[PDB]
């Protein structure tokens, strides 16, 4: 069966940079959009950056210059790289493949400190 | 259906003097809203004059009170009197019946009723 | 210009003979536009007219007319005859006479084909 | 019932309700503009669009001219209330006109559905709207109230014909594509149009009319408003999602930008350019945005800004999203509503979808580009109507698209001033001198979408080389006018969504318009020198520019394109005498009968052929036409088609990798007969999908990359007959006014008889260019393509049937009772190949008819 398995994150310093990974297991990836969600607390779980299987992106508007989205087909693996970390990108991440079924990754506390 | 019969054109010299009537069928002549319009080969149809149900008229801009448009309801007629012809009022002068369909008329649509018409030749 | 005549009203199935000739008003000096290509033509109303049949180096039809009408001239009589046999509703039309690639037309001549109404 | 209801003039009196002016969202400080409010959730505004986005603020032609084929700029059109009034009265009147068809009714009817989201908040159990997708509506007492809003209608920017639909984002959503939507504004003007070339259709009414036809602006309009559809659910698909193409050979386009949003849009063989790993994945993406918006609904326990309530809420996002609700309340996205949702935003409405509604002539294409800008006037009945557009039932215009015809119906056409110039955009291709004979080289401008469309092999995709696991559960996998009527019954007509009342936002709403992905320019002018004359040396050599003397026609390439009074004809030599001898006056009328008599003849000629597979009738002058193959003669052309095939036709052939084909695993379940059993007929299955597959891959490929092609020469046979018309009447018009106007008045000339001869005659020759053209596209495919396909397929199957009866055997113990049914069943199947229906893949009668 389908299992997203995070790794990495914060404590990060202010200005720092940060990578999140993710390896899918139960399935090929291949032909499926992966992204990157974040949740801080009280607050609404948010796309931060998709990527569709033939390498094209799309980002949420606040983090577009400082944050890349990655991944590779044949190691079924994403990866969030995050430069320039602000206050507000404190939070729990979450990696997500846009299969048919609810697949995401267990959250990993991402904490930005001054 | 409902038909549109023309009669009055013929062959005018300039300066001349035409009287173009037009009867139609049904029972719903009271109900329409009744114009000429001229139409030349390859050419859309141009409005000439019209009459509305409780009979104002309007003219197109070439007309320039040379022509009256009349209607009798009791005779299911429309008439077009016409004086002063100059070589541009040359043409198929076609009766139209229209009405009102909310925003919109009939002719918008265009489900109005058109007559074959008849010829208005200029000498 | 160009006379035309033998219009009328057929049965479908039955016959009507055209025929178009020059009047005295159409020119003959220096030369007479007649013995150029001549071309039959129809209009029914609210359609565009359409060739039928013309003859001048070569016959052509209307592929809807091809063995039922035909194109002849008479020398003697001065005219161009179309032969119109097994008639249908759908030809009714004014049909014209026409001096091909000109502005020669004839005035018409209404042809109508219907069945009788029961 | 209609759509508008009620009359609107631009100088009514302003009620604050449906007549107002109003304030939207705006980066800056924007002036309130009259609008009007022409049905519930869309309204008009007759002003150019000076305000969506600041850096377009000037109405003037741009400094660096726009990478576009037709352009038009006027910064004084749409300033008087006059043209607003009649701008106004355009649009309402082709709403009508959308709405008075069965898919306009549903489109316009999933618009006014489709609000966008009330996710303005960022507390995960809050609904809030988002400002961008309101306005503020300015009442007749000089207050105001603000109002959601889905759809407003615009004038254009700086260019006039530059229709598109804009959106204001959002610093964390990307609200068109995150299944939010967002409100959308279309830049749009009923009073241009474009014109465009067709020949297609020529076999239905082989009467069509010469020249350009306009675009019924009714198709445009509903073409914006699919896009406007796709953004208002958040299902548009990125723009940096593009078809992008080669560009560096001689032959090969300088640039090209066409989005796969424009594609899906556009509907027919467009959106069949895009593979199907790439279609599902959007399919799957969109399906979990959706899914997003039910799980948010259901942990919402507040909505603000509002006095309507949380239910109701809901519930309009429910019926919006077609979410289904257990009776605990709890939304989820079902599957099959989903797709049917998407299938309906996505492939029942198509710019394809609404011409057959329509019932009018249309670009079949996008790649068929539009070549002119006319002005139109849309609004008077005599010129168009709600039911027939400009082909006005009952009259001459009613048959054969007449109504749109710009030279027949002339009277409703101005052909405006292209403000993209004809070798704007360009490539120079020059024959070497010494290819020619040295003497100098042969260089012509050839503009840019003039040239061909050669898809980069980055667009195709598959995963045609994976392998699968086989289960006991394995899931095992168009449209028709009565499918979409179908779907018609599902809709409620009259439900729409409530205008409620919102709390006011502040006086200026500000907004930026979606962030867009920066374009770069083409190289431009780029020189190619070439061993050989191209068909557009072939072309150019046809044509002539005005002139003072007798042109005359001439069999050399060369001559033609040295001499402007000389131009090319690939008809006879007999031909060319014939048209260029001195004719005196008495032999005028049976020289012309004669020129078209010949014209006809050359240009019907037909040849059968029983030597090339799929291919049963050959159109010899399309050799020396163009110089297809380098091969200069009828001839050569007639040898070399039925020696190489449907090959030679080709400006690049194209890549077609069909990989070796992933493996079926299957799996045992070794204590179970019906899971054994059911595994071993899933992979049947399977494999029949796999044929499926690998047919629809090759179809998109061969649409793509080679009918594309035959499609151009196809345009540019048109073109070549055109030419050589033009260039006839021009030379039999010179002699013409050569004589005496004596001889003159008695032979009365009328040139427009002979357009009308020699436009006959390039239809009759198009009907069996057409035909031919047809017959070598899926020729090439079923020749050159599909077996590359069969062969994969049959190693496939070859090496599944060794799996299967090996998985019998090793499942023998299991499968007591049923070893020898189960052989025969996977030796039966696997032995012979599931043959490819052209029809399963395509729906076009045309390319149907010919397989």
């Amino acid at each position: 069966q389908v299992q997203l398995v995070e790794s990495g994150g914060g404590l990060v310093q202010v200005g720092g940079s940060l990578r999140l990974s993710c390896v899918v297991s139960g399935s090929d990836i291949s032909g499926i959009a992966m992204g990157w969600y974040r949740q801080a607390p009280g607050k609404r779980r948010e796309m931060v950056a998709d990527i569709f299987s033939g390498g094209s992106t799309d980002y949420a508007g606040s983090v577009k210059g400082r944050f890349t989205i990655s991944r590779d087909n044949a190691k079924k693996t994403s990866y969030l790289q995050m430069n320039n970390v602000k206050p507000e990108d404190t939070g729990v991440y979450y990696c997500r493949l846009y299969g048919s079924g609810d697949y995401w990754g267990q959250g990993t506390q991402v904490t930005v400190s001054s | 259906q409902v038909q549109l019969v023309e009669s009055g054109g013929g062959l005018v010299q300039p300066g001349g003097s035409l009287r173009l009537s037009c009867v139609v069928s049904g029972s719903d002549f009271n109900t329409y809203i009744m114009g000429w319009y001229r139409q030349v080969p390859g050419k859309p149809r141009e409005l000439v004059a019209d009459i509305t149900t409780e009979g104002k008229t309007n003219y197109g801009g070439s007309v320039k009170g040379r022509f009256t448009i009349s209607r009798d309801n009791a005779k299911n007629t429309v008439y077009l009197q016409m004086f002063g012809l100059k070589p541009e009022d040359a043409g198929n002068y076609v009766c139209n019946a229209d009405w009102k369909m909310g925003a919109w008329t009939a002719g918008d649509y265009g489900i109005d009723y058109w007559g074959k018409g008849t010829l208005v030749t200029v000498s | 210009q160009l006379v035309e005549s033998g219009g009328g009203l057929v049965h479908p199935g039955g016959s009507l003979r055209l025929s178009c000739a020059p009047s005295a008003s159409l020119p003959s000096t220096p030369f007479n536009p007649f013995n150029n290509m001549v071309g039959w033509y129809r209009q029914a109303p609210g359609k565009q007219r359409e060739m039928v049949a013309s003859i001048g180096l070569r016959i052509n039809y209307a592929d809807s007319v091809k063995g039922r009408f035909t194109i002849s001239r008479d020398n003697a009589k001065n005219t161009v005859d179309l032969q119109m046999d097994s008639l249908r509703p759908e030809d009714s039309a004014t049909y014209y006479c026409h001096i091909e690639y000109t502005h020669y037309w004839g005035k018409g001549t209404l042809v109508t084909v219907s069945s009788e109404p029961k | 019932m209609p759509f508008v209801n009620k009359q609107f003039n631009y100088k009514d009196p302003v009620n604050g309700v449906d007549i107002a002016y109003i304030k939207i969202p705006n980066a800056g400080q924007m002036q309130p503009v009259k609008a009007f409010k022409i049905h519930n959730k869309i309204w008009v505004i007759p002003e150019r669009d000076t305000f969506t986005n600041p850096e377009e603020g000037d109405l003037n032609p741009p400094p660096e001219a726009k990478q576009v084929p037709v352009s038009y700029y006027d910064s004084t059109y749409l300033s008087t209330d006059n043209e607003k009034d009649n701008y106004l009265k355009g649009v309402t009147k082709l709403f009508e006109r959308i709405y008075s068809t069965d898919l306009g009714r549903m489109l316009l009817t999933s618009i006014v559905r489709g609000i966008p989201f009330w996710g303005g908040s960022t507390i995960d159990t809050e609904l809030k709207v988002i400002d961008t997708n309101c306005i503020n509506v300015i009442q007749p007492d000089g207050s105001y109230r603000s109002e959601e809003l889905n759809l407003v209608i615009i004038g254009p920017s700086a260019d006039i014909i530059q229709f598109e639909c804009k959106s204001f984002g959002h610093e964390v959503l990307n609200l068109t594509r995150n299944g939010y939507g967002s409100t959308q504004y279309i830049r749009f003007s009923p009073d241009f149009t474009f014109g465009f070339e067709e020949s297609l259709e020529v076999d239905t009414n082989p009467l069509l009319g010469a020249g350009k036809f306009a675009t019924d602006p009714a198709v445009t309009l509903a073409h914006q408003l699919i896009h406007a559809g796709h953004r208002l659910y958040g299902i548009a698909i990125n723009p940096n999602r593009v078809f992008k193409v080669n560009t560096n050979a001689y032959y090969e386009m300088s640039g090209l930008e066409v989005s796969f949003e424009e594609l899906r849009t556009f509907g027919g063989h467009d959106a069949k350019f895009i593979d199907s790993l790439q279609e599902n994945e959007f399919r799957l993406y969109y399906y979990n945005k959706f899914k997003d918006i039910a799980s948010t609904l259901n942990k919402a326990k507040s909505i603000v800004g509002t006095t309507a309530s949380l239910q109701y809420m809901k519930n309009v996002f429910k019926e919006k999203y077609l979410l289904s609700e257990d009776t605990s309340g709890k939304f989820s996205v079902d599957k099959l509503k989903f797709d049917k949702l998407y299938k309906m935003l996505t492939e029942i409405y198509t710019e394809d979808n609404f011409v057959k509604f329509f019932k009018v002539l249309n670009a079949k294409t996008f790649l068929n580009f539009d070549k002119a800008v006319f002005k139109i006037n849309i609004v008077p009945k005599v010129n168009y109507t709600i039911y027939d557009g400009f082909n006005l039932r009952n009259t001459n215009l009613a048959a054969n698209f007449n109504g749109q015809n710009t030279e027949i119906n002339n009277m409703n056409f101005t052909k405006l001033k292209n403000f993209t110039g004809l070798f704007e955009f360009y490539k120079l291709l020059c024959v070497r001198g010494i290819i020619t004979s040295a003497l100098n080289d042969l260089c012509i401008k050839v503009n840019n979408w003039d040239l061909f469309f050669s898809p980069s092999e980055d667009n195709f995709t598959n995963d045609l080389n994976k392998g699968e696991e086989i289960t006991s559960d394995t899931n095992i996998e168009n449209i028709s006018l009565d499918l979409i009527q179908q779907y018609y019954l599902t809709f409620n007509f009259d439900n729409e969504p409530e205008n409620i009342s919102i709390e006011n936002l502040s006086s200026d709403i500000i907004g930026q318009l979606e962030l867009m992905p920066n374009i770069e320019r083409f190289p431009n002018g780029k020189k190619y020198e070439l061993d050989k004359y191209t068909m557009f040396h072939y072309l150019r050599a046809q044509e002539f520019e005005h002139g003072k003397s007798r042109i005359a026609l001439t069999n050399s390439v060369n001559e033609a394109l040295l001499n402007p009074s000389r131009v090319y004809t690939f008809f006879s030599s007999d031909y060319v005498k014939k048209v260029n001898k001195a004719t005196e006056a008495a032999m005028f009328l049976g020289w012309v009968e004669q020129l078209v008599y010949d014209f006809t003849d050359e240009t019907s000629e037909v040849s059968t052929t029983d030597k090339i597979a799929d291919i049963t009738i050959i159109i010899p002058y399309i050799g020396p036409a163009l110089n297809i193959g380098n091969m200069l003669y009828k001839d050569d052309f007639v040898g070399a088609l039925i020696f190489s095939g449907a090959v030679i036709l080709l400006e690049f052939i194209p890549e077609i990798a069909i990989p070796v084909l992933g493996t079926f695993a299957l799996v045992s379940y070794i204590a179970n007969k019906v899971l054994t059993v059911q595994t071993i007929d899933n992979a049947l299955s399977k494999r029949n999908e796999k044929w499926d597959e690998v047919y629809k891959y090759i179809v998109t490929n061969w649409l793509a990359k080679v009918n594309t092609q035959i499609d151009l020469i196809r345009k540019k046979m048109k073109e070549a007959l055109e030419n050589q018309a033009e260039a006839t009447k021009a030379i039999i018009n010179y002699q013409y006014n050569q004589y005496t106007e004596e001889e003159k008045n008695n032979i009365n000339f009328n040139i427009d008889d002979l357009s009308s001869k020699l436009n006959e005659s390039i239809n009759k020759a198009m009907i069996n260019i057409n035909k031919f053209l047809n017959q070598c596209s899926v020729s090439y495919l079923m020749n050159s393509m599909i077996p590359y396909g069969v062969k994969r397929l049959e190693d496939f199957d070859a090496s599944l049937k060794d799996a299967l009866l090996k998985y019998i055997y090793d499942n023998r113990g299991t499968l007591i009772g049923q070893v020898d049914r189960l052989k025969d069943k996977v030796n039966n199947t696997l032995s012979t190949d599931i043959p490819f229906q052209l029809s399963k893949y395509v729906d076009n009668q045309r390319l149907l008819s010919t397989f």
